[PDB]
DNA sequence: GTCCCTGTTCGGGCGCCG
RNA sequence: GGUCGGCGCCCGAACAGGGAC
């Protein structure tokens, strides 16, 4: 009975053309079964090869979990999807939501399912189940429904999302709902307890208007702000003021009114490192100025909401990394630094996951918006191990650098 | 006779149409080879006679079969191709005798003329037209279209592959713990059933694929050992690769050194310690397949040592899921590792080699990371899972390296190996100014235009140098700056610079290089006690920069 | 505008399997 | 002499990004 809403890729853009890359074998007997029992209820099923598009399809299992779920990799089709679900059929971001006190992610991925997908988009959804060994050729599904993953699918179920969230809305006004992907923002400024109860109560009306649930509660408000910091000695080097000159140096393309001349002087004659040289009363001014300057916050420093965002992130050392929001090279919409996350002390890969996760999450709750990530890894590192760490439902987009660290910039 | 398997529905990228071109000119043989074939599937429901409303047409030839005297009959259908849509193809690699568990039943079919038992879609049919002479030049000759995959056109393989899934579903459904290897129409079909239970379900199988238009000939590898498969011989407890035969020259063209280096790297699945770097160096700056390269004495060597390499026998063994991977590598030099990967000891599921070099510099550490890496996904698609590593380097060299490091880096778990040489970082960098150390305020820099440069540096103690350089570069001049310092300074010494490219370079601690340059401060590096580089902005008038 | 780092992305050659 | 699909290894050339004069 239900009628399904035309899509149509961006127009002078193919399909999704993306190889499968190999997985575990826990990953594929998870993915069998989930596709078998999707195939038998009508929510997927068979194709061949003469369907030329192909995404990537793994499994993961959310935060304490247990319970595996299918993810597919859909950047490729979503970047090509874009005009459809950011434009015609945008979700609204409500800028309220960053400023609750509490926020808790709900997962209704399933929900999706309920609804037909376009026949003449399924073609364009299709993935390949690998084996083990290449056993078999890989098995080939398209999807008939609503597919988790893709940015059509909360676009498209947004008018019955708001028609089965709409009493709950109208009891408890105060709550901001928002959703994004395969999940669901509810942020309140109640006190913790009335608020989980609250979570609980939304959680049974979403029951019974027929979508399950699979903590996973925020606080905006104690998001850090990491900023730029000088340090304080009593004594200064030669080797301290150099490094406190090209930090200032580094600093001034984000503080215009940062200067070093006075500090510069003091470096003149070619001195021994480890020298110990009196600050001059000018220097001192100058340095003092400037610790002023980096108290203040940068000028002229607006979210553009048709730009993109960009998260960078630098390894810091001893478990702790920094990292910085913009739009504009040196227009930081936000900074921060995490530390202590799982994998601390222990592994690279799975705190830098973590961080991308944190980043992300943040970047949706504040601005609706992923980002796109430079890493601080070599490719094929990341490549390895990152879906074994993954936690997520959606995927950032992300590229690769290789910055050494000459100046200690984002920590101290 | 042909499969009642539903046809494939393909099509034509838009705009473009079916192929014209003219048969290549052929050998008597062939042709009459050919007349016999064609003849034959036109009898069989295979191949049709066209009239003269058929427009298109494209070349055939015909190859022979390995050890055989049958002929398999091709079609060029390069032009076709390229204005065929576009396939998703379903082979997404390729089976490995050390991924197979132990069963105690193992039989190996093969389908018989496989891709000519599997329908072409009616309305694409028109476009498979060839034309073949009676006699190359006494008479016209019949001309046909294809009723089912042809060989040589680029949506059989996928369209078979995928038809051959759909085929043994049904069978493989209904019989859960039958473990069928099927790559394109070989069939390796292994169970834990006895003797004659396996046989009746083979039997069964047969049948099967014959109510599908697919038949077994009896080239079906009874259950007797050892199996003929994928390249390799199955026996019960041991598989090996078949015979490998090495080039043998007097005179080396590049086209043979490419089929040596080939050789060699399927041998390196099971033979441990096969190296490459020396013979495949001479592959670098060649033009014709043809052109003749005299083998350097180092490249004689590695052939001289693969080649009784591959005089001691060797088999790899099946895989026992309730028992670890290991995977122990080491190094070989030159930026050369290889590895075995086995669960008892001595007895390798398989083994390998990694050679590859990644950017100008690097260094020991960096490069068994990506053997680690390269291993790991082997092993994922092989067995589903990451071996446990034996590394040749200590646990404190990778704790430093990695904790030190600014890019994000890992290796899963892995125990020490005390297998030399060691894996180590040939020197360190001070994190503090070196206190009563000289300090070197160094800079260099070149005329873009002219390419003539400076590089020098400034002492804390007075000592000065400034050296000419001719064809140089600003990068050059900042490495040689720091060269200079390095050359002329104490076991112990701080040095400044503005190069963040040059910086950059030294502290990831590299210790090889494709720059003369870089090694030579690597090897000054090597030889100090204690050195701390430091890098200040230019512009600023700090000491001599 | 050169020089010189990350990454794509297409082409070639050999080997091995069908 | 000549066709296809896959996987491995190697060579190459473009293009994008980013720094530094
Ligand atoms: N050199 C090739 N070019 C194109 N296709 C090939 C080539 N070699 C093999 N194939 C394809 C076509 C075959 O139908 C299919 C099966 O391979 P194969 O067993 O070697 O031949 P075949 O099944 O057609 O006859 P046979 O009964 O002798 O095995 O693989
Ligand atoms: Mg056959
Ligand atoms: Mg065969």
């Amino acid at each position: 009975p239900i009628e399904t809403v035309p899509v149509k890729l961006k127009p002078g853009m193919d399909g999704p053309k993306v190889k499968q890359w190999p997985l575990t074998e826990e990953k594929i007997k998870a993915l069998v079964e989930i596709c078998t029992e999707m195939e038998k209820e009508g929510k997927i099923s068979k194709i061949g090869p003469e369907n030329p598009y192909n995404t990537p399809v793994f499994a993961i299992k959310k935060k304490d979990s247990t319970k595996w779920r299918k993810l597919v990799d859909f950047r490729e089709l979503n970047k090509r999807t874009q005009d459809f679900w950011e434009v015609q059929l945008g979700i609204p971001h409500p800028a309220g939501l960053k400023k609750k006190k509490s926020v808790t992610v709900l997962d209704v991925g399933d929900a999706y399912f309920s609804v037909p997908l376009d026949e003449d988009f399924r073609k364009y959804t299709a993935f390949t189940i690998p084996s083990i060994n290449n056993e078999t050729p890989g098995i080939r599904y398209q999807y008939n429904v609503l597919p988790q993953g893709w940015k059509g699918s909360p676009a498209i179920f947004q008018s019955s999302m708001t028609k089965i969230l709409e009493p709950f809305k109208k009891q408890n006004p105060d709550i901001v709902i928002y959703q994004y992907m395969d999940d669901l923002y509810v942020g309140s400024d109640l006190e913790i307890g009335q608020h989980r109860t609250k979570i609980e109560e939304l959680r049974q009306h979403l029951l019974r208007w027929g979508l399950t649930t699979p903590g996973y509660e925020l606080h905006p408000d104690k998001w850090t702000v990491q900023p730029i910091v000088l340090p304080e000695k009593d004594s200064w080097t030669v080797n301290d003021i150099q490094k406190l000159v090209g930090k200032l140096n580094w600093a001034s393309q984000i503080y215009p009114g940062i200067k070093v001349r006075q500090l510069s002087k003091l470096l003149r004659g070619t001195k021994a490192l480890t020298e110990v040289i009196p600050l001059t009363e000018e220097a001192e001014l100058e340095l003092a100025e400037n610790r002023e300057i980096l108290k203040e916050p940068v000028h002229g420093v607006y979210y553009d909401p048709s730009k993109d965002l960009i998260a960078e992130i630098q390894k810091q050392g001893q478990g702790q990394w920094t990292y910085q929001i913009y739009q504009e090279p040196f227009k930081n919409l936000k900074t921060g630094k995490y530390a202590r996350m799982r994998g601390a002390h222990t592994n690279d890969v799975k705190q830098l996951t973590e961080a991308v996760q944190k980043i992300t999450t943040e970047s949706i709750v504040i601005w609706g918006k992923t980002p796109k990530f430079k890493l601080p890894i070599q490719k094929e590192t990341w490549e390895t191990w990152w879906t074994e760490y993954w936690q997520a439902t959606w995927i950032p987009e992300w590229e690769f650098v290789n910055t050494p660290p000459l100046v200690k910039l984002w920590y101290q | 006779p042909i499969s009642p398997i539903e046809t494939v529905p393909v099509k034509l990228k838009p705009g473009m149409d079916g192929p014209k071109v003219k048969q290549w000119p052929l050998t008597e043989e062939k042709i009459k080879a050919l007349v016999e074939i064609c003849t034959e599937m036109e009898k069989e429901g295979k191949i049709s006679k066209i009239g003269p409303e058929n427009p298109y047409n494209t070349p055939v030839f015909a190859i022979k079969k390995k050890d055989s005297t049958k002929w398999r009959k091709l079609v060029d259908f390069r032009e076709l191709n390229k204005r065929t849509q576009d396939f998703w193809e379903v082979q997404l690699g390729i089976p490995h005798p050390a991924g197979l568990k132990k069963k105690k039943s193992v039989t190996v079919l093969d389908v018989g003329d496989a891709y000519f038992s599997v329908p072409l879609d009616e309305d694409f049919r028109k476009y498979t037209a060839f034309t073949i002479p009676s006699i190359n030049n006494e008479t016209p000759g019949i001309r046909y279209q294809y009723n089912v995959l042809p060989q040589g056109w680029k949506g059989s393989p996928a369209i078979f592959q995928s038809s051959m899934t759909k085929i043994l579903e049904p069978f493989k459904k209904q019989n859960p713990d039958i473990v069928i290897y099927q790559y394109m129409d070989d069939l390796y079909v292994g169970s834990d059933l006895e003797i004659g239970q396996h046989r009746t379900k083979i039997e069964e199988l047969r049948q099967h694929l014959l109510r599908w238009g697919l038949t077994t000939p009896d080239k079906k590898h009874q259950k007797e050992p050892p199996f003929l498969w994928m390249g390799y011989e199955l026996h019960p407890d041991k598989w090996t690769v078949q015979p490998i035969v090495l080039p043998e020259k007097d005179s080396w063209t590049v086209n043979d050194i490419c089929k040596l280096v080939g050789k060699l790297n399927w041998a390196s699945q099971i033979y441990p310690g096969i190296k490459v770097r020396q013979l495949s160096k001479l592959l670098r700056g060649t033009k014709a397949l043809t052109e003749v390269i005299p083998l350097t004495e180092e490249a004689e060597l590695e052939l001289a040592e693969n080649r009784e390499i591959l005089k001691e026998p060797v088999h790899g063994v099946y895989y026992d899921p309730s028992k670890d991977l290991i995977a122990e590598i080491q190094k070989q030099g030159q930026g050369q590792w290889t590895y075995q990967i086995y669960q008892e000891p001595f007895k390798n599921l398989k083994t390998g080699k990694y050679a590859r070099m990644r950017g100008a510099h690097t260094n020991d550490v960096k490069q068994l990371t990506e053997a680690v890496q390269k291993i790991t996904t082997e092993s994922i698609v092989i067995w589903g899972k990451t071996p446990k590593f034996k590394l040749p380097i200590q646990k404190e060299t990778w704790e430093t390296w990695w904790t030190e490091y600014w890019q994000a880096t890992w290796i899963p778990e892995w125990e020490f190996v005390n297998t030399p040489p060691l894996v180590k970082l040939w020197y360190q960098l001070e994190k503090e100014p070196i206190v009563g150390a000289e300090t070197f305020y160094v800079d260099g820099a070149a005329n873009r235009e002219t390419k003539l440069g400076k590089a020098g540096y400034v002492t804390n103690k007075g000592r000065q140098k400034v050296v000419p350089l001719t064809n140089t570069t600003n990068q050059k001049t900042e490495l040689q700056a720091i060269y200079l310092a390095l050359q002329d300074s104490g076991l112990e010494v701080n040095i400044v610079t503005n190069s963040q490219y040059a910086l950059g370079i030294i502290q990831a601690q590299p210790d090889k290089s494709e720059s003369e340059l870089v090694n030579q401060i690597i090897e000054q590096l090597i030889k100090k006690e204690k050195v701390y580089l430091a890098w200040v902005p230019a512009h600023k008038g700090i000491g001599g920069n």
